[PDB]
């Protein structure tokens, strides 16, 4: 799978500098590549290549000294603000190791060039990528989208002081939740076999992502790119889910048999997934109303929450049964001292 | 208790009743799907109020914080002492419009020449220089030319020196033992009313010099207080020149300048590992003191003079007035003013007030909200009911037959509903849909 | 400034929030009796089940715990279908016999 | 329950209870040019009124 | 509720000055900078435990 790894090193070598000068890679890459074909045509790898070729040697030049970059007073002067010009264009100013993602990305590009050599060797792009793919790939990855997206809500919120300039939670905040609440919804209908909306989809919000990242937020926050340790974590877990999201998109839709991803294995990790998800507060409702909202039933809304709370105690039930009878016991024997001090003694210290 | 059960018992029957005949009173196609419209007629609506209810109290919160803010001082006034005895010099500076030569603005030229100077300091080897400028600049630059003072002290005290000749003697006295004598230099800042809250904020800050305990010192010092003419009374490292003036409590130094200056330039001492307390006051001012007397002894009065440390004219100094009444120099100190009051409510634990706001969001749908959407799973053989008009003429019989008394029928009719929610099949058996419509 | 005013309104809020909850569910429980729990709460006759409770803790007693575990069941099954339940607690009989 | 109702009013009625203060015994006045010492102070003291 | 505070007209003490304060006060109303005036009034309550 180097194809996957040349776009993940593409990712890492834009976000370890953050300039517009590199931005071209990873656009050009996203845009053309993974939604192209399973192969490229070997014409984008080579442009590929002669571009990190310039912008490797364009970067070694501006990594001068008689260049207007010293130590004197243009990198004392300009080094709190986030959007003056050196900052934004890319590589132009130390770092102890430098900069070796660039160089791995391109090792790694001509060895994917080279197995190219050890194995087998724009209307039309649309048509080929919607209309003529012919060996559909039947799979459907959604729960790992939805994990990725659990993931970034969760670092949006527990990490909320870098994205506000004790301080304020700032009203930027709320908005930031919300938006990507509303994202978890589209999602959600998108999910209901729309091919040219998720199109549209993954276009919107990769232009949104790569705008607000690196020409919004260092002018709210007042933190720079590169110094900013979190959002870059967000950018590299929304840029995976492009990549699957793209994945997803190349290929057919399966026949997506309605069903949660827990109720597959009556195990004991379901248990505890199903208990969270019913434990914590509005969310078996609204995913009632969301999948309610947007699939085709004949039954109004009440009648759906009552099916799916007797669906839920069901699959609680039955999976309590096998759990219990996955472990035999001897009928008649007295609870062991140990397994009582194992369990009773805990209760009476909490 | 009885009488209770029986009106819960009408609620429920006049309930179910009702809601079944509402729901026959508008026809609907039995299979055809739910329209578009009649769905975003319905389900928009709920998204948007579960929406808005979850993400509320924080809008509410990012409203209510609104960090307000101050205007900048008006009245300062600095006081040189001895120890336990009436002030030596005394002076004080006022103003609003913030134009004079006494309490003046900063302008962009001396702000631009500081920062040019502050980054000129350090060497190209050394690091460490290198960090220190960084962080001098950072700070530096954290103030536009609106949130800087400048405070200028005329040399000469305002007032006579108001001592008695008794405690003349008690200072000269005490001065000639081997005790410990201390100096002491005052210096605090007034706000103005600022109405919301009451009362006019007070900065104060108090230093402490003591003397050398070596016997000739001491004696230049009792010659100068006894009234010689020529007799400079020294203190070392007492007055600062540049102060940060926080939103509320006592002065703060700037720590960053001082290791800007102590270090960079040409070092200054420090190399005879000089404890904590001096250690951090190793970059301030040394002060001159002189008395002019006069005629007689009621005219006494303390001239001050101020010298800097280390080299002079380093450019890291602004410039100060040769003053007009008579000629010699203003005593200047610099202020970085802060105007970022956040006291509104200030903040309780964040945490504890996430927990709260969690703790409501909470009970309400861990209870309300789940009733009120959701239905248990026992309360179905009752809340839905095909047909519910048998059980509500016994609940009307029964209040008919109360109201003509015959308390007889009234008490063997309840024993009748009783027992139709106790057996489901009974239950199930009444309350199935009538028949007259294919009859 | 004797404990000044918390906006008043937010007063009412809480003073009214406690007048809610203990009606809206204490009171109401005390005072009435759920559609549901009348097959249980009220019995015309109920000394059979306390031969049973009390049996089980005799038997508990003296070890023997298969009859401990096949008497459980037995009750077990009386609050699952309310005609044994109404058989077994009906009104005893000796009066009139 | 009329008093359960009614209590946490009547208790909120006897917490209010308006205080009194006493009137003042100090006054004074100064005259004076901006930044400088007082041209004219003057204080007038006592509590019998 | 209502007090009728009487001042007597001379100051209470002499008028505490320098010559060099005086001597700023002339230059600085000589020029045509803004000088102003200055009246302040104040009362003082009892302890109030």
């Amino acid at each position: 799978h180097t194809d996957i790894l040349c776009y993940f090193f593409a990712i890492m070598t834009q976000v370890m500098t953050g300039g517009l000068i590199t931005l071209p890679l990873p656009l050009m890459s996203l845009f053309w590549g993974n939604l192209s074909n399973p192969r490229p045509s070997k014409f984008f790898w080579v442009t590929m290549i002669t571009y990190t070729e310039c912008v490797i040697v364009i970067k070694f030049v501006c990594q001068f000294a008689f260049m207007p970059y010293n130590s004197i007073t243009w990198r004392t002067e300009h080094q709190m603000d986030p959007m003056s010009l050196d900052k934004l264009f890319g590589v132009s100013q130390l770092w102890d190791i430098v900069l070796l993602f660039s160089l791995f990305f391109h090792r790694y590009m001509l060895r994917k060039l080279g197995l190219w050599k050890d194995a087998n060797l724009p209307i039309g792009r649309f048509i080929h990528q919607l209309f003529h793919p012919k060996f559909r790939y039947i799979r459907d990855l959604y729960p790992i989208m939805f994990g990725i997206d659990v993931i970034c809500f969760l670092i949006m919120t527990f990490g909320y002081s870098a994205f506000g300039e004790s301080r304020i939670p700032v009203t930027l905040v709320v908005m930031l939740v919300g938006m990507t609440l509303a994202i978890i919804i589209d999602r959600a209908l998108y999910l209901r076999k729309s091919v040219v909306g998720k199109l549209i989809y993954q276009v919107l919000m990769i232009a949104f992502l790569h705008i607000w990242v690196f020409l919004v937020l260092p002018n709210m926050t007042r933190r720079s790119a590169i110094s900013n340790h979190v959002a870059q974590a967000l950018y590299v877990i929304k840029s995976c889910y492009f990549l699957v999201s793209a994945w997803q998109i190349r290929n057919g839709y399966p026949e997506l048999c309605i069903g949660n991803l827990l109720t597959h294995s009556y195990g004991m990790t379901n248990m505890i997934a199903f208990k969270v998800f019913m434990n914590i507060p509005f969310l078996f409702e609204l995913r009632t109303a969301i999948d309610w909202t947007w699939t085709d039933t004949s039954m109004p809304l009440f009648d759906f929450f009552n099916m799916e709370n007797f669906y839920a105690h069901i699959f609680n039930i039955k999976c309590a049964r096998q759990f219990e009878a996955a472990y035999p016991a001897p009928r008649g024997i007295p609870k062991g001292k140990l397994v009582k001090y194992m369990m009773g003694f805990p209760i009476i210290i909490g | 208790f009885d009488f209770f059960n029986m009106e819960n018992f009408y609620a429920h029957i006049f309930n179910i009743k009702c809601a079944r005949q509402f729901e026959a009173a508008y026809p609907a196609p039995r299979g055809i799907p739910k329209g578009k419209l009649v769905k975003y007629m319905m389900g928009f609506p709920i998204i948007i109020g579960v929406v808005i209810f979850i993400f509320s109290p924080l809008l509410l919160w990012s409203l209510l914080n609104q960090i307000g803010t101050i205007s900048m001082p008006e009245k300062v006034t600095l006081r040189i002492s001895i120890e336990g005895y009436p002030p030596l010099y005394e002076m004080e500076a006022q103003g609003s419009n913030h134009d004079n030569a006494e309490l003046g603005m900063i302008k962009p030229d001396q702000l631009a020449s500081l920062n040019q100077a502050l980054t000129d300091s350090y060497t190209t080897r050394d690091t460490n220089s290198i960090l220190r400028s960084r962080m001098s600049v950072s700070y530096l630059k954290g103030y536009t030319y609106e949130d800087i003072l400048i405070v200028r002290f005329r040399p000469e005290s305002e007032i006579y020196w108001p001592i008695s000749q008794d405690s003349r003697n008690a200072m000269i006295d005490k001065l000639s033992r081997n005790t410990s004598v201390n100096f002491e230099v005052s210096l605090e800042f007034t706000r103005p009313y600022d109405p919301n809250e009451n009362a006019a904020l007070k900065h104060s800050k108090s230093w402490l010099v003591p003397i050398s305990l070596d016997m000739t010192i001491r004696a230049k010092i009792q010659s100068a207080l006894r009234g010689d003419p020529g007799h400079p009374i020294l203190i070392p490292q007492s007055i600062p020149a540049f102060i940060q003036v926080p939103n509320q409590g006592e002065l703060t130094l700037p720590t960053s300048i001082g290791n800007t200056i102590i270090n960079d330039g040409n070092p200054r001492i420090n190399t005879t590992g000089m404890e904590k307390s001096d250690e951090a006051r190793a970059w301030f001012d040394s002060l001159t003191l002189n008395l002019e007397q006069g005629k007689s002894q009621n005219e006494k009065m303390w001239i001050a003079t101020s010298e800097h440390p280390g080299d002079q004219n380093a450019k890291l100094w602004i410039k100060t007035a040769n003053t007009t009444y008579s000629g010699r120099p203003y005593l200047q100190v610099v202020g970085f003013i802060d105007r970022a009051f956040p006291s509104f409510l200030a903040k309780v634990f964040k945490g504890g007030v996430i927990a709260v706001y969690l703790s409501v969001i909470l009970v309400v749908g861990r209870g309300l909200v789940r009733g009120i959407f959701t239905t248990s799973p026992s309360t179905v053989m009752f809340t839905e009911l095909p047909n519910a008009d048998h059980l509500l003429k016994i609940c009307l019989d029964i209040y008919l037959v109360r109201e003509a008394k015959d308390f007889m029928l009234e008490q063997d009719l309840f024993a009748k509903l009783i027992f139709l929610f106790r057996s489901p099949a009974t239950l199930i058996e009444w309350t199935r849909m009538s028949k007259k419509k294919q009859e």
